[PDB]
């Protein structure tokens, strides 16, 4: 898109709500699978999503 | 075995709820035992598509 | 017909071509990729036609500018770690119970 | 007379041996089921046997190539290869019909991804 | 009425425009509920009928009718104690299995 | 015009275009105003990002887009837009 | 189920679903999931 | 909407016309074939349940005289019937 461009975008709706928020120490993550280059590839994407 | 540790275990089994009374093992089965729990259709499927003219 | 590869500029917005998940479209990707063990003499196979290529999981729909992209939009649904806990001793102080539970990502319809 | 005087094209996938299945070849079908601690194994199976017949049956003649079965969360992407022979018309008809078939069939969104191709993609001969 | 339902329907058309895109196919299917719900909760749509786990670790109260001191006492102690170690049934079941225990006993 | 798509690109006010023929109706009359006025850069910029996205043009879309090209004298542009045509 | 285990109490590939050689023929064609021959 | 393949993109916006009625044709097909034989779909193997994805009865099911086979009539929507019910 050039030219034509949306000219505002509705952005989703998050509240910030009362209740007080859950706390996690550790978040343990296990991907199981038949390829090992899947697997790299997939490591590489959330490690950059979480250093984001 | 002392009387202290016997007693003591049938309290522990009385707040954890395992069976209080020791019941050997033979009797113990039924406590597993309730502690546990079409290729036709889908050929006539097959003739239906057939007969309407999207199979085969 | 022409495949749309020939329309595409070289400085083209990749992630809106691959918005989400979808399989190798060699009329779609951009790359004269080959894969193919080749025969003697021979080259491994083109992609058009490739059922090889359809069969990997491509990683296209999620690339670096498009990690980027969307992780910046997504951040506006994130709190923040208390700064008060610092290091596991104080979480071992302040929280003293620790409750693990685990969740199981399959596929299927269940 | 008297006794005295009597006396192939293959694809890559066709191509290549089974032993290959890991080294050359791929997996057609994707799921997590057969992994070690999934379940559903023979479920997803029987799934894939009976989606390989009604495509093979619902576009005679016109796979190029075998499917790839997909399936990520509920989904079930089937990545099939065709030929230009039939009409789009045709192709776009199939195409819807097998997709509510199917998603009526396994009530999950079922998807269809057709790429055509000019004729078969022969690899070597045998 | 008929017209309300109607009129609420054809409201529905003036939006109705074909999907732009994977991501809003996504979003339709979500909102059609054919979709999972992401992050993946192995308990969706799954509620237990409300119950609370007092109803299914303490299955005794329903042993009152049973002979109190008997050898039946024992084996539906034994049967209360299996049944509340047992993930996969609901407390309606429990609670029929120990009612047919109850009328088999009351036969015999 | 201008003011119009504008109005029509504001959050998802595009879903208001309604069935496939207004939306044909309503890019290709807007495509020929583009083609009759805006300077010949900004009107193959909007045939890129309209065409084929948005619409299918009509002949008569083309040979406005001709005339412009000739008003403009951009005379090197007509082996493009025939190949497209075509 | 529940009838018949009451009374009960008071006292070939089959993992995967298929016909033996069945299984064969879908392993060499790659069709299962991650079962390389080895 | 239509695929990326570029034997099957349409060419024109009658051609796209068409190829959007042939796959609603064989939705509608597809809808038909579940709505006649529901058996063949009753099976449901997704947690949580579909409703969107099980089959629909059009029949009443109320047979007696009574006002309430006629409201379930009505909640049909068959005209003819419900005079008759009447």
């Amino acid at each position: 898109l050039h030219v034509d461009v949306p000219k505002d975008l509705t952005k989703p709706v998050v509240t910030i709500s009362d209740e007080p928020d859950i706390l996690y120490k550790r978040l343990s993550v296990l991907v199981k699978g038949h390829d090992k280059a899947v697997l790299d590839s997939y490591e590489y994407f959330a490690v950059l999503a979480a250093k984001e | 075995l002392s009387e202290y540790a016997f007693r003591m275990s049938r309290l522990s089994a009385r707040l954890f709820g395992e069976v209080t009374r020791p019941t050997n093992s033979k009797s113990m089965k039924v406590v597993k035992l309730f502690s546990e729990l079409n290729h036709h259709t889908y050929a006539e499927l097959m003739q239906t598509l057939r007969f309407l003219g999207l199979y085969r | 017909l022409p495949p749309r590869t020939e329309k595409m500029a070289v400085d083209q917005d990749w992630p809106s071509v691959y918005p989400v998940a979808a399989p190798f479209k060699p009329s779609a990707v951009p790359l004269p990729v080959r894969m193919g063990y080749p025969v003697k003499k021979g080259v491994p196979m083109a992609k058009e036609g490739n059922l090889e290529l359809l069969k990997i999981p491509n990683f296209l729909h999620l690339t670096p500018v498009a990690i980027k992209k969307h992780c910046e939009a997504l951040k506006d649904f994130c709190t923040e770690w208390p700064a008060a806990l610092d290091s596991d001793e104080k979480c071992e102080k302040h929280f003293p119970i620790e409750i693990d539970s685990t969740d199981y990502v399959s596929s299927g319809p269940s | 007379r008297e006794l005295p005087c009597a006396w192939k094209p293959v694809t890559y996938e066709e191509a290549h041996a089974p032993h290959y299945i890991a080294h050359r070849k791929g997996w057609l079908s994707l799921h997590t089921g057969n992994l070690d601690g999934e379940d559903h194994a023979a479920e997803r199976t029987v799934e894939d046997v009976f989606l390989r017949k009604f495509m093979w049956g619902t576009f005679p003649g016109c796979l190029a190539d075998q499917l790839v079965l997909k399936r990520r969360g509920n989904q079930l992407e089937i990545c099939a290869v065709v030929l230009r022979q039939l009409s789009p018309h045709k192709y776009y008809f199939l195409v819807g019909y097998s997709e509510t078939l199917l998603s009526y069939f396994y009530k999950c969104p079922v998807r269809l991804h057709l790429q055509t191709v000019p004729s078969k993609v022969v690899y070597k001969y045998l | 009425s008929l017209w309300d339902v109607e009129f609420a329907k054809q409201l529905a058309t003036v939006n109705e425009q074909p999907l732009q895109n994977g991501f809003e196919e996504l979003i339709q299917w979500t909102k059609e509920g054919k979709l999972w719900e992401f992050p993946i909760n192995n308990e969706a749509g799954f509620d237990d009928d409300g119950s609370e786990f007092h109803e299914h670790i303490f299955l005794e109260k329903h042993l009152e009718s049973f002979p109190k001191q008997g050898p039946i006492r024992h084996f539906m102690e034994l049967v209360t104690c299996g049944l509340s170690k047992n993930p996969y049934l609901s407390v309606k079941q429990k609670v029929e299995h120990i009612e047919w225990f109850r009328n088999y006993f009351n036969e015999k | 015009a201008y003011q119009v798509h504008g109005l029509l690109k504001t959050g998802d006010n595009w879903k208001f275009i309604g069935p496939d023929q207004h939306r044909n109706f309503y890019y290709s009359k807007f495509f020929d105003l583009i083609c009759l006025m805006e300077q010949i850069d900004v009107t193959l910029k909007w045939y890129e990002d309209l065409i084929p996205s948005a619409y299918f043009p009509h002949s008569q879309t083309m040979i406005h887009l001709l005339q412009a090209l000739d008003v403009a004298n951009r005379l090197e542009v007509i082996p493009k837009i025939w190949k497209d045509s075509k | 189920a529940d009838e018949r285990l009451r009374i009960n109490s008071l006292r070939v590939k089959r993992r995967w679903r298929l016909s033996r050689i069945v299984f064969r023929h879908l392993a060499d064609h790659g069709q299962l999931s991650g079962i390389q021959r080895a | 909407v239509f695929q990326d393949d570029p034997y099957l993109m349409p060419a024109s916006s009658l051609e796209s016309r068409s190829f959007l009625l042939a796959k609603k044709s064989g939705e509608n097909v597809a809808k038909f074939i579940i709505n006649s034989y529901p058996k063949y779909f009753q099976k449901d193997i997704a947690e949580p349940h579909i409703p969107c994805l099980m089959p629909e009865y059009f029949e009443p099911q109320i047979k007696d005289i009574s006002e309430a086979a006629l409201k379930e009539r009505i909640e049909l929507r068959k005209v003819k019937a419900s005079v008759d019910m009447f």
